């Protein structure tokens, strides 16, 4: 009886895995977003630094 | 950017032994990417267009690129992994439909047998047939041992 009850309780958290998956993938997309922003900023500043140094 | 709470110990009880390896691999993905995000800041700062134009004697290239930059817009990545959600629901089916009712009936059974235990009369009241039907394992299966005592004597 109690083993079955334990399985029933374990069912409740049966979704957490996909919650984790979603969090990870979404935040990875956010990572790509943010790094793209920082990289474009970097490139523009570098390109203008070229001419400043000139 | 909505990140939710987790009790990873319970999570670890989730996956069958087969996919546990990839489960922990993606867990490591999670932690590493979390830290990596913690590293970089929220926003690339503003470009000092005024200072650049000041020092940069170049005729218009300064504000040229200023304007062009300000016009340019980044490609935000698009949700494409974001598809396996039915997994949850179909997993929900396996646990909440395909396992809920089967476990439920297993219980109702076990309940019934249990309550069928307290109703057993005290042994003083009982009689060999009482044991026979209560515990069929106490039967003497005469069909295999039609002669007395119906069990191998050494048994």
């Amino acid at each position: 009886i109690d083993m079955e009850k334990s399985q029933q309780a374990l069912v409740q958290k049966r979704h957490y895995l996909f919650d984790v998956q979603r969090n990870n993938i979404a935040m990875a997309l956010e990572v790509t977003y943010r790094e793209r922003l920082h990289r474009v900023y970097r490139e523009v500043k570098n390109r203008l630094d070229y001419h400043i140094s000139v | 950017l909505a990140l939710k709470t987790i009790d990873w110990v319970a999570f670890g009880e989730i996956i069958p032994r087969n996919q546990k390896a990839v489960a922990n691999s993606l867990k490591s993905w999670n932690e590493t990417l979390t830290s990596r995000l913690a590293t970089l800041p929220e926003k690339p700062p503003a470009i000092d267009w005024a200072y650049y134009k000041a020092n940069v004697a170049k005729a218009g290239l300064v504000d040229d690129f200023e304007k062009k930059f300000n016009a340019l817009k980044v490609p935000i990545p698009e949700d494409k992994y974001t598809a396996q959600v039915d997994a949850e629901e179909k997993e929900d089916v396996k646990s909440c439909a395909e396992f809920l009712t089967q476990s439920k009936t297993r219980i109702q059974e076990y309940e019934k047998e249990l309550e069928k235990m307290r109703n057993i009369i005290p042994f003083d009241q009982m009689t060999i047939e009482d044991l026979n039907e209560v515990f069929p394992e106490t039967k003497l299966d005469k069909k295999k041992y039609p002669y007395w005592p119906h069990r191998p004597i050494e048994t």
